[PDB]
């Protein structure tokens, strides 16, 4: 869940202003410019900062998107609405700079999405910008860009 | 020239900066005709 | 305009409930004055004469005379211009989202202009009174990855030929040794002819406790604070010795007079944030703005500040 | 001195009547033809009270009856009854709009 649906016991201190922004409730990129294209698609299960894959049913229903990567890779989830159960995509084709999901790393490491869409290391497809940043005992995430497919 | 006069009606967002910045000058007058240190 | 534009009228309403930066209690009325400039440089000249030799004796008939040299100096003030996006909920959008006693959206982090504005201020305000006095931009509390700039720009931390103390770690502690190499950073000041100023001090709160502590036996009715006052008093004729505390320095001494000769602060008349007209919109609610501030503008001459590092371990 | 005292209640007519427009045409034209700074352009008292009907009526009275009850375009030189006509209508329109 990216927003905590325990609620907190004390009130926060705004006093400080440095590194108030490692938390799984930030949605986006870092950095966003006026002319991305954003999609949104039906969310099967919580692929919230995953790399995502198109998944179709039986034919019934419309495509959906799920936590995926390899060679099926079509975009990154930046966002996701619970009530609608919609997640917000950003294709491939364009490109991407933000926090996202890391497989449990140094500046400079080339990152490749794996089968449940959590980047690891060395086809590449982005560039990790700063070093694994522990939130719970299994989520790790990292800033990283992505700038599409390249062997 | 400033925000703070209600009668101030700015005519295009160059105006409306220029009060911003006047403004925020008259405030900083202002803090330090009010300010006193503590000497000891 | 305000017709037109609601986030005019917004800004203009929400802009009286902004605090004002706590950098200004680190400088006099006369120190700030406001340049009209908004990215570029501004230059100033500075003349100066030396001896090149002993005088000479005028004694019977001499040809060669020691001369006096002179020389410019050039000073270059560098001025930035930064600017961040924040999103909030489209003005005709607020009614589909207002409850009982709040407007937003808690699930997806969405807040009405106003409110957006206002904290987005203070977020920034914070930014420029951290550089003003570390002289750096950075986000993380390590001061890495700092944001590269432009030279001839500094902070009242970071600004170069100053007179610098270390305090070792054996002696992080001891009271004593840390009022001795104030002193000895104090003999090495160089006020000159402006010693006749107020002056300012500035220090963390580790050793702001640490000065309430009597003077060390202890001597009654004496602080280290109250000592430290009067050996200031010493250099600068007897003036005002006014000491701040400030949560940003940490194991650190700032001392410098409040003389506009000395220290000279000419900040941009557009540093504080500002609103910017482009305002990004779409089919669905949120929408994107833009703030703009100017960074820059804080000259010095050189050894007048001296800068106490407590080396912690 | 019954004279006098009868020159002082034209003056004091006379006085209320530039408060008045005055007043109203601050809050409502602009701040650009202040008293102050058109004295400091260099207009006098008269010529300022004048100038200021004449941006009353060109704000509030609309071009046609400039055209048909003054007979002129211009306001530029219509200043008199026709002028106090003018700023009669333009308080009319100010107090219907």
């Amino acid at each position: 869940m990216k927003n905590p649906q325990q609620d907190s016991g004390l009130l926060s201190n705004s006093i400080d202003f440095r590194d108030q922004n490692l938390i799984f409730s930030n949605s986006g990129g870092v950095c966003t410019s006026s002319k991305d294209k954003i999609e949104n698609y039906p969310a099967k299960g919580y692929p919230y900062k995953r790399g995502v894959k198109l998944s179709f049913g039986d034919g019934t229903t419309e495509l959906e998107v799920e936590a995926g990567g390899g060679d099926d890779l079509y975009g990154v989830c930046s966002d996701i609405d619970e009530f609608s159960g919609m997640a917000t995509v950003i294709p491939i084709t364009n490109n991407f700079t933000g926090y996202l999901t890391l497989k449990k790393v140094n500046p400079g490491d080339k990152l490749n999405f794996n089968q449940h869409g959590e980047l690891e290391k060395v086809s590449v497809n982005a560039i990790a910008l700063s070093k694994a940043h522990k939130l719970t005992e299994d989520l790790f995430i990292v800033l990283a860009s992505v700038f599409g497919n390249r062997a | 020239a400033s925000l703070l006069d209600s009668n101030f009606v700015p005519i295009n967002f160059t105006e409306f900066v220029q009060a911003i910045s006047n403004t925020y000058k008259q405030r900083r007058i202002q803090f330090y005709e009010n300010l006193k240190r503590h000497k000891r | 305009l305000f017709d037109e534009n609601y986030y005019a009228k917004a800004v203009a309403n929400i802009i009286g409930e902004v605090k004002d930066p706590i950098m200004y209690k680190w400088f006099s009325p006369d120190q700030i004055e406001d340049v009209d400039l908004q990215m570029g440089y501004q230059k100033t000249v500075k003349w100066d004469a030396f001896l090149n030799a002993n005088p000479t004796t005028i004694a019977n008939e001499v040809n060669t005379i020691s001369t006096i040299g002179f020389s410019s100096e050039v000073v270059r003030l560098n001025y930035l211009k930064l600017q961040y996006k924040f999103r909030h909920l489209k003005q005709t959008s607020e009614k589909f989202y207002t409850s009982d006693s709040y407007i937003g959206d808690i699930n997806n982090n969405l807040l009405p202009f106003a409110q957006a504005y206002k904290l987005a201020s203070s977020e920034i305000i914070k930014l420029i009174n951290h550089f003003v006095l570390t002289g750096t931009v950075s986000i993380q509390k390590d001061g890495k990855n700092q944001k590269r700039l432009l030279p001839n720009m500094y902070g009242l931390l970071n600004m170069p030929e100053q007179i610098k103390e270390e305090v070792a770690s054996g002696d992080k502690d001891k009271m004593d040794k840390i009022f001795e190499k104030i002193e000895a950073g104090l003999s090495k000041l160089e006020l000159g002819d402006e010693f006749s100023t107020p002056m300012m001090v500035i220090v963390d709160p580790a050793t702001s406790l640490k000065l309430v502590k009597p003077y060390a036996a202890a001597s009654s009715c004496e602080k280290w604070e109250d000592v430290l006052i009067q050996t200031i008093k010493a250099i600068n004729n007897r003036e005002d010795v006014y000491i701040e505390t400030s949560n940003l320095l940490k194991h650190k001494i700032l001392i410098y007079p409040l003389n506009s000769e000395l220290i000279k602060f000419k900040p941009s008349k557009y540093m504080l944030p500002t609103p910017n007209e482009q305002v990004d919109k779409d089919s669905t609610d949120v929408a994107h703005s833009y703030i703009d501030f100017v960074l820059g503008g804080l000259l010095a001459t050189r050894k007048t500040i001296l800068q106490v590092n407590i080396k912690q371990s | 001195v019954e004279e006098r005292e009868r020159i002082e209640k034209q003056l004091l007519l006379e006085a209320e009547r530039i408060n008045e427009i005055d007043t109203l045409a601050k809050a409502h034209l602009s701040n650009h033809f202040n008293k102050e700074v058109l004295l400091a352009k260099g207009y006098t008292l008269k010529d300022i009270m004048q100038a200021q009907r004449r941006e009353l009526v060109r704000k509030f009275v609309p071009i046609e009856q400039i055209k048909a009850i003054a007979k002129v375009s211009d306001i530029s030189h219509i200043d008199g009854e026709i002028l106090e006509q003018l700023v009669s209508l333009a308080k009319v329109n100010i107090k219907l709009r």
